[PDB]
RNA sequence: GAUGUUAGGAGGGCAAAUCCGCCGAAUUUAAGCAUAUAAUUAAGCGGAAGAAAAGAAAAUAACUAUGAUUCCUUUAGUAACGGCGAGUGAACAAGGACCAGCUCAAACGGUUAAUCCUUCGUUUGGUGCAAACCUUUCGACGGAAUUGUCGUU
RNA sequence: UAAAGCUAAAUAUAUGUAGGAGACCGAUAGCAAACAAGUACCGUGAGGGAAAGAUGAAAUAGUACUCAGGAAUGAGCAAU
RNA sequence: ACGGACCAAGGAGUCUAGCAAAUGUGCAAGUGUAUAUGAUUCUUUAAACAUUUUACGCAUAAUUAAUG
RNA sequence: GAGAACUUUGAAGACUGAAGUGGAGAAGGGUUUCUUGUCAACUGUGAUUGAACAAGAGUUAGCCGCUCCUAAGGGAUAGCUGAAAAGUGUUUAAAGGGGUCCCCGUCUCAAAAGGGAAACAGGUUGAUAUUCCUGUGCCAAUAGUAUUAUGAGUUAGAUGGUAACAUAUAUAUAAAUGAACUCCUUUACAUAGGCUUUACACUCGGGGUGCGUUUUCUUUGCACUUUACCU
RNA sequence: UUUGUUUUGUAGCAAUAGUAAUUCGUAAUUAUCCGAAGUGGUAAGGACUAUCCUUGAAAAAAGGAGGGAACGGCUUUGUGCUUUGCUACUCUUAAUACUUGUAUG
RNA sequence: UUAUCCAUUUAUAGGGAUGAAUU
């Protein structure tokens, strides 16, 4: 058998089992299953595990600009009332 | 039927949705485009990825005295749209090209 | 190269007109850039900035008018509402928190935590 | 193949853009280069 | 009881170190191993806060009695549990840190819900350049409430 | 005085941000990461996961010029 | 018999808990000021000092299943 | 060109031999395509070559697909389970459409080889072509009112044909009353065997063109003689 | 309206396009494009025949039929309905004009 | 039999004596 378990078999390897995945962008969206291996896309959750500490660290809050959270930070310190500018001149 | 005492959100800001300026980004030169301009009275424009054929036509109408017979479009692999715009027989693409600059 | 303080006085229509002109100018610049040119390639940035400024001014004006329109009247559009952390919003007003039962209030009135210098 | 999803096409374009080398003038004021034949995008 | 893109609202997700529930092992130790041990641990799932939880005695004591919780020092490696093997293992007192109490239900008030809320308002103030807040008392029109709100202890 | 409830303080923090520290580590150490590091790259995937700091005081001194070279480079009576 | 091509760097009885004897030191029928308080203590000060104008540990007594 | 066994051109000699290192596509790849450069490394020899490096440039559709339908199936709605996470999918549901109140009715995803509105020919680029251009078509839409023309029917709904059935040829066969509610049919179907018909392909004979052989022989050998959808 | 004869047409598309020529010029003209048939290699269709304890998808969409609901227009009067008078009407394509969001991809 | 459980359909007439079929 030319299609043996090694090299012969690697030749028949065509067709993604996982695609890119809306939400995570990590090619872990199992097409056939319609579920992300990394996020659990359809399930309204992120799918993260305390047994995968490295994984957790590589995906936590601080990774990725924090668009709004960052902006909010320091506001507490300022304690400025909402909707107020500083005095002109 | 809805009867809201106050509207949830009121984006009083000037519309973000792309107008003619921003829809149509710039004319394309390039030997191909030049050829098109010469031989077939078709003007080539780089345009917003999210512009529709109708929209592009409208923009063209607004931006220049041009009338368009047909507009073919494609998405470039630089993340921009290329619109091939064939002008009606009443107009001379070359003259309009000149006008545009 | 128009700056903010000159634009605050101008009517909204005029501002809009200005903005359109600026946009047109920008378009021209872009076109020039696209063609084999490098003459006014650095002028465009300034124009863009100006446009942005104009937009900001107009937006502010719009906001102000909106605010004026929706003065008081209990409920307000969520944008005009005092945007604050969700938790804070949820949280009871200080007054509400304070509000004690009548008996408790009476008690408080009667025997407050007095100062009693001990010598 | 020769029939891609729009998103995929966009991604490809982005990758291509990334590929191009440092504009030389900066050097006077890359390690992430890629080759289509040696490192796959795994899209 | 359904139903409504009715009017006004709320929940969902992310983040966990401390925190609170659940759910839940095994490696391991016993020179084997099965009870035990690991461990009421890890993982799993759910939920909070700047702390959480606990908390105002159906408490301990047997004293000349102490007096909500929590935490520290201690009791104490003690009582006890444990193929009484390996191992495990508190509590009361005592010294502190800090100290804070309370309100529902039930009893009573019918010469009368004395309550409460939505919406629309009305007019004195105080700040701020504005934006806004901050308070003040006063009635409407609705409802909720007698299957029980509020006052009294 | 059970079978209803609330309640600050002391107490805990290996998470996040912001400060301040060390009889700590000194680029095979210290976080995996002093550097475009959770980056490149590998794995279908869950995941795994690096290497890589230092010219000089000053490149606003980064090698001018000449000769030999196809060029790289080399050499100089030349040069910072 | 096994390990070792070579070189450079890294590379292995440590740290804590309680017990022990050894020895040093202080005090000694006592000893250790535990938490915690107090200060004219505050770069060092997370230490040093102080201990309220019969706390507890171990020891001073043993023994018994035990009331004792 | 500094430099050539492996760059290019010509001339030989050869192979691949229509089950092809030829054309097209799918999966996968992702700018590898193309032009101008071009050689630090790579291109296991060289290399001036390159799928390398650099700068640009390139992918145009109502008709080709996806887009719509359902299939094996999947994700969910109601429930019901379960501490939850999840596991099930009418098991005791008040589960949007069609007609003028009745009559139906889980939703949604799942085929770039199943089903399916409609496109062909020539030409053109450095690189795209059923997609651009020229030409010819086809399909689906096309609100209301008012004019117009086009023809029907009536003076409320044609005719022929014994019958099988046929008939509107107006620029264009447009028009042959029809609601509710039904019943069909198309979609829509295995494999094998031969037989037939068409099509392309190949060939043969002749005429017509050009080329090839010619010491000798050959009315000769080869090439071209084409015709698309649509009506 | 039917019969006889002739000339056309690669049935329109269509020759203006191709292909093979021949020239002339620095793109244009010209001439060619057609008379017979066989092989059955492909592909499709047709009518059939055989095999099965195997009988060989569904729906979207479309069509046909049964069925017979409803029924011209305008004007006037009374409370969509009824009565009275008059005769171009009901269709249907295509075109056009006008409002309504800008009514072809 | 009312709890419960099972089945049946559009939850379609209370029990006995090879056309069409609807407003
Ligand atoms: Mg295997
Ligand atoms: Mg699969
Ligand atoms: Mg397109
Ligand atoms: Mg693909
Ligand atoms: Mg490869
Ligand atoms: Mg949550
Ligand atoms: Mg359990
Ligand atoms: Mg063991
Ligand atoms: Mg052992
Ligand atoms: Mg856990
Ligand atoms: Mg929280
Ligand atoms: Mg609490
Ligand atoms: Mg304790
Ligand atoms: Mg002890
Ligand atoms: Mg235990
Ligand atoms: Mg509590
Ligand atoms: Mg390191
Ligand atoms: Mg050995
Ligand atoms: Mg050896
Ligand atoms: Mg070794
Ligand atoms: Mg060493
Ligand atoms: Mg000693
Ligand atoms: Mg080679
Ligand atoms: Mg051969
Ligand atoms: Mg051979
Ligand atoms: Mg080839
Ligand atoms: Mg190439
Ligand atoms: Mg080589
Ligand atoms: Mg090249
Ligand atoms: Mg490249
Ligand atoms: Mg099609
Ligand atoms: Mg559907
Ligand atoms: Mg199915
Ligand atoms: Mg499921
Ligand atoms: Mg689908
Ligand atoms: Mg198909
Ligand atoms: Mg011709
Ligand atoms: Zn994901």
């Amino acid at each position: 058998g030319k299609a043996g378990k090694g090299t012969g078999s690697f030749g028949k390897r065509n067709g993604k089992t996982h695609f890119l995945c809306l939400r995570c962008g990590k090619r872990s969206y199992h097409l056939q299953k319609k579920k992300c291996a990394s996020c659990g896309y359809p399930s309204a959750k992120k799918r993260r595990f305390n047994w995968s500490v490295k994984a957790k660290r590589r995906n936590t809050t601080g990774t990725g600009r924090c668009r709004y959270i960052k902006t909010l930070r320091r506001k507490l310190k300022n304690k400025f009332t909402e909707g107020s500018t500083p005095k002109p001149k | 039927a809805r009867n809201p005492k106050c509207p949830r959100i009121v984006k009083s800001c000037h519309s973000k949705t792309l107008d003619k300026y921003g829809l149509i980004k710039y004319p394309l030169t390039s030997e191909k485009a030049m050829k098109k301009i010469e031989e077939i009275n078709t003007l080539v424009f780089m345009c917003d990825k999210r512009a529709n054929k109708k929209n592009i036509k409208k923009s063209v109408k607004n931006l220049f005295g041009i009338e368009c017979d047909k507009v073919n479009v494609l998405n470039t692999l630089n993340g921009d749209k290329k619109a091939y715009v064939r002008l009606s027989g009443e107009h001379d693409a070359l003259e309009v090209a000149n006008k545009i600059g | 190269n128009v700056k903010a303080y000159e634009l605050r006085t101008l009517k909204k229509k005029e501002l809009l007109d200005k903005l359109d002109e600026l946009k047109k100018e920008l378009s021209g610049l872009r076109i020039s850039k696209a063609l084999g040119n490098s003459a006014k390639n650095s002028k465009i940035h300034g124009v863009r900035k100006n446009v942005a400024r104009v937009l900001t001014v107009y937006n502010q004006k719009r906001k102000m008018e909106l605010r004026q329109l929706y003065k008081n009247k209990k409920f307000k559009p969520y944008n005009l509402r005092k945007k604050l952390t969700k938790n804070k919003r949820l949280q009871l007003s200080p007054k509400q928190k304070a509000a004690m039962t009548l008996r408790q209030k009476k008690k408080v009135q009667n025997f407050p935590q007095r100062k009693y210098l001990v010598v | 193949g020769s029939i891609k999803r729009f998103r995929l096409k966009q991604r490809l374009g982005k990758c291509r853009r990334q590929n191009r080398p440092v504009p030389h003038w900066y050097r006077l004021k890359n390690t992430k280069r890629r080759h289509w034949r040696r490192t796959k995008l795994g899209l």
